[PDB]
């Protein structure tokens, strides 16, 4: 928006200012790795004894809790992408 | 191997008219798909 | 130049427009762009 | 026979042996304590039986990279270095075929002004200070997955076809058109070729060139290959055989040849490449089954 | 100065569902446009 002017000075334009923002792309990704023990022992008993339905629950827990742990790990990798990026446009205060 | 035959022939142009699809794709990206309704109608079903 | 659309998009038949094959065609390059893939390219698919 | 039928079954059925490959079936107890994230993942459980290609990941500084960045599919080549920072180093196969001999002086000018900077003139002043060249530097595989980072990471393919994942856009084998030649009586025989790669070095009243050749024949054998190629290579042999005694460089033959993979004989493609507006002819393999066998000299 | 309060704040995440439209344009044009919808609906009334 303009403002009229007194006497003596040229009225500015209708200045009309196009700009456009691009997006910042960044992936994250967690790996965790299971032995081939781990693996054998999760998919069958082979036979129905009771160690190896320990190693079988023990495998299972196995799986679960590194699912859970690297799905909190996906959502701490959120948090911390996300203030990297807020850091990097961050200009300091005296600049500001 | 010469007769006149009556034929049933056309007598005014075709038309085309874009709709507010085509309008908004030829302002934004340059370009016109014809048949963009009939097209979109039968993008996700079987019959493509 | 795309050639996706052709290759996945809804396409009208046409009967009998070309009488003679069409080998010599693409051989000779009668044509201005054409794009010929013998095994089944998977290139369709990456669509950005 | 009914022919519609058996075709579908027959596609069910070898659907369904990928499936057998990908997920395995779990004999857990597989109680109803879990989430539903879990469940499904319990339900699915992926195992890595399904891309059967075999990938090397690697870091190099990126101002060795120059075409090899945006190009992808490119030989790769392991320098070891005296320096106990990077121990190893990884190498074009254009920038290593720049100080090779073979390559007309306009090309090796332009791929050069491709390889002008301090890092590539260093590396390039270490591979000419060392003696031999196909045991310093080595054969590494075939390029996916450039990264270009700081640091830049590459994939590269030991064995397989060349992809970096979704099973799309099956990259090939760049060879730059002037480095290959195929000996044989009819070239491109009936079928797939077998790809190599022979190292030739010469000797010009100073010091050694190498030569980095690619050869394409629908010879396996390496007996038979490397008995075309020593009538191939007999003049400069002869050369060798007089250069290799007054030496006392410790190197023991000619040359060393070493086997890529297959291809496909409809496969092969010319083209160009550019870089920084420098076209440069190129014949492309489309489609490359990588099969490292070991290096055979012959002197 | 420093308090704890109760806020109403989000708990999922925010939707966003391709239409049949940006997925023709995707094929087509390599181009998604936001709101597509509205940009049609809005385009040749008043209201733009």
């Amino acid at each position: 928006p303009r403002v009229a002017t007194g006497n003596d000075v040229t009225a500015p334009k209708e200045t009309t200012i196009m700009v456009a923002k691009h997006s910042e792309k960044h992936p994250i990704n967690i790996s965790f790795d299971l032995s081939a023990a781990c693996l054998e022992h999760l998919e069958n008993t082979f036979k129905n004894t009771v160690i190896d339905q320990i190693l079988n629950i023990n495998a299972l827990h196995t799986v679960l809790r590194s699912l859970k742990n690297s799905a909190d790990s996906l959502e701490r990798g959120l948090i911390h992408a996300f203030m990297q990026t807020l850091l990097r446009k961050s200009p300091p205060q005296f600049i500001v | 191997y010469i007769s006149t035959q009556v034929v049933s022939a056309p007598i005014s142009y075709g038309h085309f008219i874009m709709g507010k699809e085509n309008a908004v794709t030829a302002i934004a990206y340059r370009a016109i798909m014809a048949d963009f309704t009939q097209f979109t109608v039968n993008a996700g079903t079987e019959q493509q | 130049e795309n050639w996706q659309a052709t290759e996945i998009l809804p396409k009208i038949e046409a009967p009998l427009n070309i009488f003679n094959d069409i080998k010599t065609y693409t051989a000779e390059q009668l044509f201005d762009n054409l794009r010929i893939y013998f095994g089944d390219d998977p290139s369709r698919y990456n669509i950005s | 026979m009914n022919s519609k039928s058996s075709a579908r079954a027959a596609i069910v059925d070898t659907v369904e042996a990928v499936k057998k490959r990908k997920y395995i079936s779990i004999e857990a107890g597989t109680l109803n304590n879990v989430v539903e994230k879990e469940r499904k993942f319990l339900k699915q459980f992926l195992s890595g039986r399904e891309n059967l290609r075999i990938a090397a990941r690697v870091f190099t500084p990126c101002e060795l990279l120059a075409p090899e960045l945006e190009n992808l599919g490119m030989l790769m080549y392991r320098f070891e270095t005296d320096v106990d920072n990077p121990k190893i180093l990884f190498v074009g196969l254009f920038f290593l075929c720049s100080n090779a001999f073979n390559v007309s002086a306009c090309v090796r000018t332009a791929l050069t002004t491709m390889y002008t900077n301090s890092m590539v003139d260093n590396v390039l002043s270490m591979i000419n200070t060392c003696k031999y060249l196909e045991d310093k530097v080595s054969l590494f595989g075939v390029t996916s997955l450039v990264s270009c980072g700081s640091s830049c990471l590459l994939s590269c393919v030991m064995q397989g076809n060349v992809y970096d994942a979704n099973k799309e856009n099956i990259h090939g084998l760049t060879v730059l058109k002037e480095i290959f030649l195929e000996p044989d009586w009819e070239p491109r025989q009936h079928s797939t070729q077998y790809v190599y790669v022979v190292h030739v070095y010469k000797e010009v009243l100073s010091k050694l060139q190498y030569g980095i050749y690619v050869v394409l024949t629908s010879f396996q054998n390496e007996d038979l290959v490397v008995d075309i190629l020593r009538q191939y290579f007999e003049k400069e042999r002869f050369l060798f055989l007089n250069y290799l005694i007054n030496s006392n460089t410790t190197l023991s033959y000619f040359g060393s040849v070493q086997r890529i993979g297959r291809c496909a004989t409809e496969d092969i493609k010319s083209g160009f490449l550019q870089y920084r507006g420098i076209t440069l002819p190129v014949i492309k393999l489309e489609n490359i089954f990588v099969d490292l066998s070991e290096k055979k000299v012959f002197v």
